[PDB]
RNA sequence: GUAGAAACUGCGAACGGCUCAUUAAAACAGUUAUAGUCUACUUGACAUUUAUAAGGAUAACUACGGAAAAGCUGUAGCUAAUACUUGCAUUAUCCUUGGAUAAGUAUUUGUUAGAAGGAAUUAUAACAAAGAAGUAACACGUAGUGUGUAUCAAUCGAGUUUCUGACCUAUCAGCUUUUGAUGUUAGGGUAUUGGCCUAACAUGGCUAUGACGGGUAACGGGGAAUUAGAGUUCGAUUCCGGAGAGGGAGCCUGAGAAAUAGCUACCACAUCUAAGGAAGGCAGCAGGCGCGUAAAUUACCCAAUUCUAAAGAAGAGAGGUAGUGACAAGAAAUA
């Protein structure tokens, strides 16, 4: 509701096909303004039609309270993001969503493996 | 004590199996690949040739040509022989081996077949079976069907029983060395720059040729 | 066994990389090429540490996998390629160029020159060679053979190179009035011109450099560049031209704010 | 055209991690030399005495088998390659045609001439004999790359090597040399120099400025504790160097090993067995017994730091994260 949204070091990468900036938020005497409200007023402050191009990580509340810290990430496009974004930033974006999870058991079958011979194994 | 024939001119093989002193006796004391008459297994067997070829002990240690003992030895073996296979590179072990003169501590003999006899055995001499994989090199392709150069290659390459997906398509290997304009482009391209290089080391040598003045 | 090493610990990295000690007990260990280790940095370190493109190290894998990166006119792939002293970098998806040169502390900065200016280099020589034939070679700093040099060329002298064709545009002498660049202890990033040269026998050459403040300083020869005549240095320079004030000074300066 | 169990081929596995037993001019530190050497991957230069395309043979596979057991393997029939091999098409230089041809990269032997370094038996050139190995019978579809290749140079490294620098002990005063101890000559060997080794010859070499021995609850250093200034004591343990994988000695492959989750044998210890035989090495990470005054989880993950590969995409007890934890350190309630 009442928040202000100061962006630093603001920076263009043309190498990558994102923006890419540091973060600080004003809430004074409440408590941590929600991360889906801060899309939709950086989406509206950059005009971004969209919402899911947008990536915000690592938020901190400041001891004391009112301000909060954190990093965010404005892609060029859907397909941008899926290409050059890691699988666990793109989970908690609801991309995608797998969760194959075989363990790190496949150790026993690796072992158990090299002992039988060409045709069986 | 236990006998696989195979005859390898039709590619078929028939196993028997024999527990009496009387009738191994001709194979006793004998080498491994010197002929031996085939009367003895059998009154059908008359005017049979075999030879040996191999064979194992009661335990299952395997035989091998050169050892000239009766018994179990113990060599060290590399890459280039017989009965081992390393598991790193250059890697040599000690195993043990029996040796190459037939005895009665055998468990099986492993010989193939010569001569024909009287009968016709069935199993063993009436059946025969291909070669059961066509080859690649396209030289050998003509060299078996006796071509001439004219004669396209691509067309004579067969599969046996092949009609996998359609009706009938045949799908069939890919072959190798053959002609391409691929291989020519090579060739003209390599002459190109073996050209090149000729010419800008003439244009180079020219030209510091003259700066030395 | 007792090889090669193939891994290289943080603490033990050269102090001009700037690294954090915490985060990590490795460094990038640059591979082989035309820079000594010492000499150099790594190109991941150029493209994360430096001009902060990239986050992580697969992001620079990333960014070098599509070919947009030229050192010297070339692509390269190579996450730990060695760039060194003289070398212009060109990125085209932002069309930028860049030469690496020492600030007057002893790090590495890239320098931002205009595109005119990112046809060519500057080469000094190491050694010459004659070989089969009578055909005389030069092997300069940057690891790079060139065959056909001008009869007048000499050991320790500098050369300008074109990058389009390798050829040879002139060639800069080492004498008493040269403009020089420092490259090695107590003075690393210097400009000033010459004063004297030494030439002990058995031992080290000892040459004395007077800067544009009339200060003198002296270093070996074997870490003396030259970068210019007597009047003008044929490169561009960072914002400081190379004059190194003491600590007095320049806390004096920076307390405007 | 897209994907692809097995298998052949290629690269790595000599890096990393652990521990401190040996070791007292040894190792190590600061300073030197290689004009006495080797060097994979990576970087730059760049080559010499049937051809519209050559050869045979082997995995995987099919069929017949043996053994209680093992990362055991026999016989027969097929078939590929950047595996293993053979080999074609061509000009250059000196005197606005011809002549001589050059016909040979490294390396070895004999006779000569001679831009650089303090110093050459140096780069290099000529003459007479030998001579390896190579210069694409390869793959992609981007003029562009990938793989491979003779010699030179660079880079990531190593082997030797100059000078100086250590604790306690003389109830350790002479030592070394027959069987190499110290030198000379000629060879052998090695990647190179060298008694490193062999043959002949001479009688040398070190020492109270402590040789030769004994001891260490001794790995060296960067460093640590306490101290006004001098000093005294510690350094197994984040980084660098050295050494080892129960104790010794040998060896293959390879650019790199005297390797030990590589092989061969003996000594000690110890596992399975149908009694014929087969298979071993936690001073790697957890964990157990013993020892003792004396020390934690048989957990999660490759997200970060980096490394290896056919190098976005796989793997990594390297590494990170938690669990146990009054070793040590900082802030700070009981109004
Ligand atoms: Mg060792
Ligand atoms: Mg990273
Ligand atoms: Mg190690
Ligand atoms: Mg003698
Ligand atoms: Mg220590
Ligand atoms: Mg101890
Ligand atoms: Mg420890
Ligand atoms: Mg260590
Ligand atoms: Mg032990
Ligand atoms: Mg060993
Ligand atoms: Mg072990
Ligand atoms: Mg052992
Ligand atoms: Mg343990
Ligand atoms: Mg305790
Ligand atoms: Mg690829
Ligand atoms: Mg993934």
């Amino acid at each position: 509701d009442q928040f202000t949204i100061r962006v630093k070091k603001y920076m263009s990468n043309p190498l990558l096909r994102r923006k890419q900036f540091a973060l600080e938020i004003l809430h004074p005497n409440k408590g941590s303004v929600a991360k889906k409200e801060v899309k939709e007023r950086l989406a509206k402050m950059y005009k971004l039609n969209n919402v899911n191009t947008i990536v915000l990580f690592g938020f901190k509340t400041l001891f004391g309270g009112g301000r909060t810290k954190g990093f965010g990430l404005i892609y060029k496009n859907v397909d941008a993001v899926k290409k050059f974004e890691k699988k666990y930033r793109l989970v908690r974006e609801g991309l995608i969503d797998k969760e194959t999870k075989a363990g790190r058991r496949a150790s026993k079958e690796l072992k158990n493996r090299r002992k039988k011979v060409r045709g069986t194994e | 004590m236990k006998l696989n024939i195979s005859n390898p001119l039709n590619n078929v093989q028939k196993s028997i199996e024999i527990d009496d002193e009387k009738k191994l006796l001709p194979f006793m004391e004998k080498r491994i690949g010197n002929a031996v008459p085939g009367d003895s297994i059998g009154e059908e067997f008359t005017g049979y040739v075999f030879r040996i070829t191999g064979g194992n002990d009661k335990q299952g240690f395997p035989m091998i040509q050169g050892v000239l003992t009766n018994n179990r030895v113990r060599l060290l073996f590399k890459k280039g022989m017989k009965c081992y296979r390393p598991r790193k590179k250059g890697e040599r072990k000690r195993k043990s081996v029996r040796g190459c003169i037939v005895g009665q501590d055998l468990s099986a003999l492993n010989l193939t077949l010569v001569k024909k006899g009287v009968n016709e055995i069935p199993g063993l001499t009436d059946k025969a079976v291909g070669k059961k994989l066509g080859p690649k090199r396209a030289s050998k392709i003509r060299k078996l069907f006796n071509l001439d150069k004219s004669d396209d290659v691509r067309k004579y390459v067969i599969g046996r029983a092949i009609t996998k997906n359609g009706k009938t398509k045949f799908i069939k290997p890919k072959i190798q060395r053959l002609v391409t304009e691929k291989r020519l482009l090579r060739k003209r391209n390599l002459l190109q720059a073996k050209e090149k290089r000729r010419l800008e080391k003439k244009q180079q040598l020219k030209e510091y040729k003259q700066l030395l003045n | 066994g007792k090889g090669i090493k193939k891994h290289l610990k943080r603490v033990n990295a050269p102090s001009h990389w700037m690294l954090n000690k915490m985060g990590g007990q490795y460094a990038p260990k640059t591979s082989s090429g035309p820079h000594k280790l010492l000499e150099s940095i790594p190109l991941v370190i150029l493209l994360r540490n430096r001009l902060k493109y990239a986050l992580t190290f697969d992001e620079v894998k990333m960014i070098l996998i599509q070919k947009i990166v030229k050192v010297d006119n070339k692509v390269r792939t190579d996450c730990t390629f060695p760039v060194g002293l003289m070398d212009v970098i060109h990125i085209t998806k932002s069309n930028e160029y860049f030469r690496l040169l020492y600030d007057i502390k002893g790090r590495f900065v890239p320098h931002r020159i205009t595109n005119e200016e990112s046809k060519y280099k500057l080469c000094k020589v190491k050694k010459i060679l004659l070989r089969k034939g009578r055909l005389s070679i030069a092997v300069t700093h940057d690891g790079r053979s060139i065959p056909y040099i001008h009869p007048d060329v000499k050991v320790n002298d500098t050369v300008r190179l074109d990058l389009e064709t390798g050829k040879v545009l002139e060639h800069l002498k080492f004498q008493v009035g040269s403009l020089v660049m420092v490259t090695a202890g107590h003075s690393v990033g210097r400009v000033g011109v010459i004063s004297s040269i030494d030439k002990n026998m058995g031992t080290y050459d000892i040459i004395h450099v007077k800067d544009s403040r009339n200060k003198v300083f002296a270093t070996r020869l074997s870490n003396v560049f030259v970068i210019g005549d007597n009047t003008k240095p044929y490169i561009s320079l960072p914002r400081e031209k190379g004059i190194k004030l003491d600590i007095i000074e320049e806390r004096r300066n920076r307390l405007k704010a």
